[PDB]
């Protein structure tokens, strides 16, 4: 049994991926966000401020014959990005690309923060992270992924994330003919709660992979590559254009740069970020300084493997094995 | 960027 669900980028610089989730019985169709780097699925609901959820699709539990109120749960996050959002708690069935997991934690915003209200397009997250990172009290929920999990085919589930383009996210199969190279693994220490892995080194602009090893969690709900200083300074060292810019808070450089790769080992093999998906995004319209897709990771004190890096890749997280695939795309 | 449970 297995999920494919399209995504799609939810602007023209790829801030963020958004897929189709069908809650309730009959089904409330709503955009949201499948972050690999959180534990809770939260939705704007019937319990949303009208003020905070207007112009958002929402799920109402009081719609669907298959919901039920968890008593005594609530939940509160707060994000990498100073987001925020808090609710109460109920189950209901929740079907991702055609698989349903029949009762599954539906966390429900009483309260969000600005940055979701502006953010039209979606109308939640869904938590790919462990279970041990979820926030619900006094007991947590299990992730959509992790109930979904010994009833797939295989406990495994894929992001394929694109430039520009729609992409897919697939549960239960591994799709490798997205990608032009083998799945290649490195081991998982979910010790924090994230897919937390080791890079087993580096290159820019093609040569040799060194043996610089990089600690980092790969989230499909970030959306930049965010690397240490020492490697953005090695990375940005030959762009003859590049400066800190501190109003976009990040380097940019000229849009017309022919920027170098960016190349890293799962374990001996090499997965390269063309340079081409290091541009992330002319500063405005029609401007000639473009912002770059890997920046700085010191301001959140974790290294990132966000879109910029899983555009590159089809990006297998294989919960079963605890461990986790790239094929280069 | 957005950058998701620190």
């Amino acid at each position: 049994q297995t999920g494919s669900a399209p995504n799609h980028p939810s602007d023209s610089a790829d801030s963020e991926y958004i897929t189709s989730v069908s809650i309730g019985t009959p089904a409330q169709v709503l955009p949201l966000d499948f972050d690999t780097g959180s534990s809770d699925l939260w939705v704007f609901s019937s319990e949303t401020p009208k003020s905070s959820a207007t112009g958002h699709a929402i799920y109402t539990p009081s719609k669907s014959s298959t919901s039920k109120k968890v008593s005594g749960a609530s939940w509160s996050i707060s994000y990498g990005d100073g987001s925020s959002s808090s609710g109460d708690v109920y189950t209901d069935k929740v079907t991702i690309g055609g698989f349903s997991v029949n009762t599954q934690g539906v966390e429900s915003a009483t309260r969000v923060s600005t940055e979701f209200v502006q953010d039209t397009v979606i109308s939640g997250l869904v938590g790919l992270a462990f279970d041990s990172g979820n926030q619900v009290r006094p007991h947590p929920q299990k992730t959509w992924f992790s109930n979904a999990a010994s009833s797939l085919a295989e406990p495994l589930f894929t992001a394929d994330l694109r430039h520009g383009q729609n992409g897919s996210y697939n549960f239960g199969y591994i799709d490798t003919s997205v990608a032009k190279g083998p799945v290649a693994y490195t081991p998982v220490d979910n010790s924090q709660g994230f897919w937390e892995f080791t890079a087993s080194g580096y290159s820019v602009g093609g040569g040799k992979l060194n043996r610089n090893s990089i600690d980092g969690i790969a989230d499909t709900g970030t959306t930049l590559l965010l690397l240490d200083d020492n490697v953005v300074d090695a990375y940005y060292a030959n762009v003859q254009s590049a400066q800190y810019d501190n109003q976009q808070e990040g380097v940019v450089f000229d849009c017309d740069e022919d920027l170098p790769s960016f190349s890293f080992g799962v374990g001996s093999s090499t997965i390269t970020i063309p340079g081409d998906l290091l541009n992330l995004t002319p500063l405005e319209e029609g401007s000639s300084t473009c912002f770059g897709g890997l920046q700085s990771s010191s301001g959140i004190g974790i290294n990132i493997f966000g879109d910029v890096a899983l555009k590159a890749a089809l990006v297998v997280f294989d919960l079963g094995n605890e461990r986790l695939g790239w094929a280069q795309k | 960027x957005v950058v998701x449970a620190x």
